[PDB]
RNA sequence: CCGGCCGGGAACUCAAAGGAGACUGCCAGUGAUAAACUGGAGGAAGGUGGGGAUGACGUCAAGUCAUCAUGGCCCUUACGACCAGGGCUACACACGUGCUACAAUGGCGCAUACAAAGAGAAGCGACCUCGCGAGAGCAAGCGGACCUCAUAAAGUGCGUCGUAGUCCGGAUUGGAGUCUGCAACUCGACUCCAUGAAGUCGGAAUCGCUAGUAAUCGUGGAUCAGAAUGCCACGGUGAAUAC
């Protein structure tokens, strides 16, 4: 808004294993407004990452979120001239969600199988350091510092 | 045995004539359970205002018609006949049936 | 078919409900009309503004 | 084999080889491999070939691939002769089932052209 | 002895009964596990007799009608946080600090004139 | 093949189809009525079909059977 | 006959009449001590609680002489009146608003859940019989919390397809049918069999939305003999982000 304070309500703690992440993180995997299909589709690629890793469930994704965070983000701005490339920096609640957002488009743009396969190869090659959201990820990093005196 | 059934517009209206027959009824004899509310008919309708084309101008209409039941069960027969015919039932509808 | 029984059909071709347009009352239009009132859009409007049509009030929900 | 046709609908399962030939859709395959006393799952090709000859025979019974092709098209021809109103949309092309030819007629007459 | 719970959420009114006893939930003359319990309301029927004390505590009969998965869960929940009078009033202490005592006012909105759902606003053309 | 189990004609259109055939072929008959249906007693046969201006002579063939009479008319013009 | 169905009762849901409640009201802090602001308690609802109706003086010689009325002008052996057919549905193009798709968060088969708001007398039309079908015969009940329209779809439990112009996609087209109506050819709706184009996310540009919102899934109503992807209206699931 321009004038009055707003707050969004937290919405429910993930079911059985109460992660308030993995809740988060079903409502931006939510589609078309169904979140029974969000939720298979996260535990099935959740036990298929621990399996295949053989860490436990909570921190496994943990892991690779924490690995696929960002730092700084540039932001459009042109106070006498064109645009300008201005980093800043970034909250920690949306470092978090734009972290989250990168894993799931990032698993959007695969063809391995079907989500639940996709979304396991997602965790798994952030966990490495070796998968296409982490490719995104380090743009930012490197387009940083460019332009400090502007504001 | 015998009910009563009463038709309006106003909600008031249809209260006062409830309170006169069930008044009367339970002079004339006894065995009266009350009116009974039932549900309200909501007639609704929708009409173009302007008379050329303009067609997000719209009005919304909407019809309350009230709706009242009562019976009885009274045994004798003297006192719901002269029951009847002797009540205006406030000027809205009524029905007499078994 | 059972014999020329459907051939009867030298009436005029009026008693057919299709040939009634069932236009207003009070001045006549083939649109804006509904069967409750039996007017048309605009005259209707005019009657429950004025107050005319029992039962009718505005409707906000 | 071609199963009295020409297709060669191998590793499929039967009712989609069937459908895969000319002149049948899912409702006359389902027919022909009710009538034939053969699953519907198991691939036609994996099928033992005394089922197929059984195929052929049942798939013979009704009129397909070029036969069914020259019945149409005949007809075509035919209402094209015979002056139809309904024959003479034919040689211009465009809808002649009452479509409207102002917009969203483009499927009959190709992609557009100045 | 027997403790009553309305509870409503969307158009979907419930009755809850809570007693004493060791029994299970019966809710609609049948077990929820039994009515899809592990993703209808897997962990929202069964929240407000989990905090303030154990599930195999209170025997229960609720029965709710109208509205859907969500709807009816959610009408139970507050029909069960307004049934736990079982000694006064000092969970409605615990449970406010929790939220479950109010209901959810949100409701559908009405479908205004000129918009298709109750602001999806048709595009237009040109400025 | 379509519209109920049954054909349809009409009546003043009736009257000469008994009075052509009894007479033989003699003119195209002059008519309005874009009803009629062409049924087997009109092989050999020609009528004249409105259009709106001018009444369009039609000779009728053997495989005009579930075709009706108005729909050798083309009443669309065209460059 | 273990179905709220039958004795009964009215507690409760619910239905509809009347009342209570929320008013910055009680406290703390900030503020020229005032207005007011921030926070807390209580409370179902905290700050005009959510939504609707409600549209100031005026501007655009804005729209309507066609809804109706009306000044002036004009026609009145026709610019009036009656009828058949045709036309408003045309079609080398362009634009606007929508529906259905490009699929695996899916398609198909079996089973199986959970809603609200409405209409019904030349009307809604159970059940039963015939038909693969649209439908036909019989035809009770219902001028209505009773009967009918009317077994909501998404959803979830199993099996199949395993990434293709495909079991996606449905236009076009041929044959055969159902049904309203004097009348389905110009020019209606629906059904059965067959064919299965384009389309694999879309340039410049541009649109809506801040909470039960958007998103997506069904149901109804008016106009109406017979017609919706349009209009009006009800509910299910239900977000992301506002530095
Ligand atoms: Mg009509
Ligand atoms: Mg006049
Ligand atoms: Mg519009
Ligand atoms: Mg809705
Ligand atoms: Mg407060
Ligand atoms: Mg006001
Ligand atoms: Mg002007
Ligand atoms: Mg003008
Ligand atoms: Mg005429
Ligand atoms: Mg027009
Ligand atoms: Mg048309
Ligand atoms: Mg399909
Ligand atoms: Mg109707
Ligand atoms: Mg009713
Ligand atoms: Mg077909
Ligand atoms: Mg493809
Ligand atoms: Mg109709």
């Amino acid at each position: 808004p321009r004038r009055r304070v707003i707050g969004q309500r937290k919405i429910l703690p993930d079911p059985k294993f109460g992660s308030e992440l993995l809740a988060k993180f079903v409502n931006i995997l939510m589609v078309d407004g169904k979140k029974s299909t969000a939720e298979s589709i996260v535990y099935s690629a959740l036990e298929t990452l621990a399996q295949r890793s053989g860490k436990s469930e909570l921190e496994a994704f943990e892991v690779a979120l924490e690995n696929v965070r960002p730092t700084v983000e540039v932001k459009s701005r042109r106070v006498g001239g064109s645009t300008y490339q201005v980093p800043v920096e970034v909250r920690p609640v949306r470092r978090n969600a734009l972290a989250m957002r990168w894993i799931v488009e990032a698993a959007r743009k695969r063809g391995d199988k079907s989500m639940a396969l996709r979304l396991a190869n997602e965790l798994s090659d952030a966990a490495e350091n070796k998968g296409t959201a982490v490719k995104k990820r380090e743009d930012v990093h490197r387009m940083a510092e460019a332009n400090k005196a502007f504001a | 045995r015998i009910r009563i059934r009463l038709k309006a517009f106003d909600h008031r209206l249809i209260d006062q004539a409830t309170a006169e027959i069930v008044e009367t009824a339970k002079r004339t004899g006894a065995q009266v359970r009350g009116p009974i509310p039932l549900p309200t008919r909501k007639e609704r309708f929708t009409v173009l205002i302007s008379p050329h084309v303009n067609k997000d101008a719209r009005d919304q209409y909407e019809i309350r018609t009230h709706l009242r039941l009562v019976d009885i069960v009274e045994p004798t027969e003297k006192t719901v006949d002269a029951l009847m015919r002797l009540d205006l039932a406030a000027g809205v509808d009524v029905q007499i049936s078994l | 078919r059972w014999n020329a029984v459907l051939k009867l059909q030298t009436l005029p071709r009026d008693s057919s409900p299709s040939r009634q347009r069932n236009r207003c009352r009070q001045t006549g239009r083939p649109h804006g009309f509904l069967r409750k009132f039996g007017l048309s859009r605009i005259k209707v409007r005019e009657a429950a503004m004025r107050g005319e049509i029992p039962g009718l009030k505005k409707a906000s929900w | 084999a071609r199963i009295a046709g020409i297709n060669i609908p191998d590793h499929k399962h039967a009712v989609i080889a069937l459908t895969s030939i000319y002149g049948v859709g899912k409702t006359r395959s389902k027919a022909i491999l009710a009538a034939a006393g053969i699953a519907e799952d198991v691939k036609i090709s994996e099928l033992s070939e005394g089922q197929i000859d059984t195929l052929r025979d049942e798939v013979a019974k009704f009129v397909v691939e070029g036969d069914l092709r020259r019945e149409i098209s005949m007809s075509i021809k035919r209402l094209m002769d015979l002056g139809c109103y309904r024959g003479l949309r034919h040689r211009r092309g465009l809808p002649v089932r009452g479509q409207r030819t102002k917009t969203n007629a483009r499927t009959r007459k190709g992609p557009r052209k100045p | 002895n027997q403790y009553y719970g309305t509870g409503r959420r969307k158009s979907s009114a419930a009755r809850v009964f809570i007693k004493p006893g060791n029994g299970k939930i019966v809710i609609n003359q049948r077990s929820l596990e039994q009515y899809f319990g592990r993703e209808t309301a897997r962990m929202v029927v069964r929240q407000p007799l989990e905090l303030v004390d154990m599930v195999e505590k209170l025997d229960l009969y609720i029965t709710v009608k109208g509205g859907g998965i969500s709807g009816q869960a959610g009408a139970i929940r507050h029909g069960i946080t307004r049934a736990l009078m079982e000694y006064d009033e000092s969970l409605r202490s615990e449970l406010r600090k929790a939220g479950f005592v109010t209901r959810d006012a949100r409701q559908v909105e009405r479908k205004k004139v000129g918009l298709r759902k109750a602001r999806r606003r048709p595009q237009f053309s040109k400025r | 093949r379509s519209l109920k189990k049954g054909p349809f004609i009409d009546l003043h259109l009736l009257k000469k189809v008994e009075k052509a055939v009894e007479s033989g072929d003699k003119k195209p008959l002059r008519t309005w009525s874009r009803r009629s249906t062409i049924f087997p007693n009109m092989i050999g046969l020609t009528i004249a079909v409105h259009n709106g201006r001018q009444h369009v002579p039609v000779f009728v063939t053997d495989e005009m059977v579930g075709h009706k009479l108005g729909e050798f008319a083309p009443t669309r013009t065209y460059r």
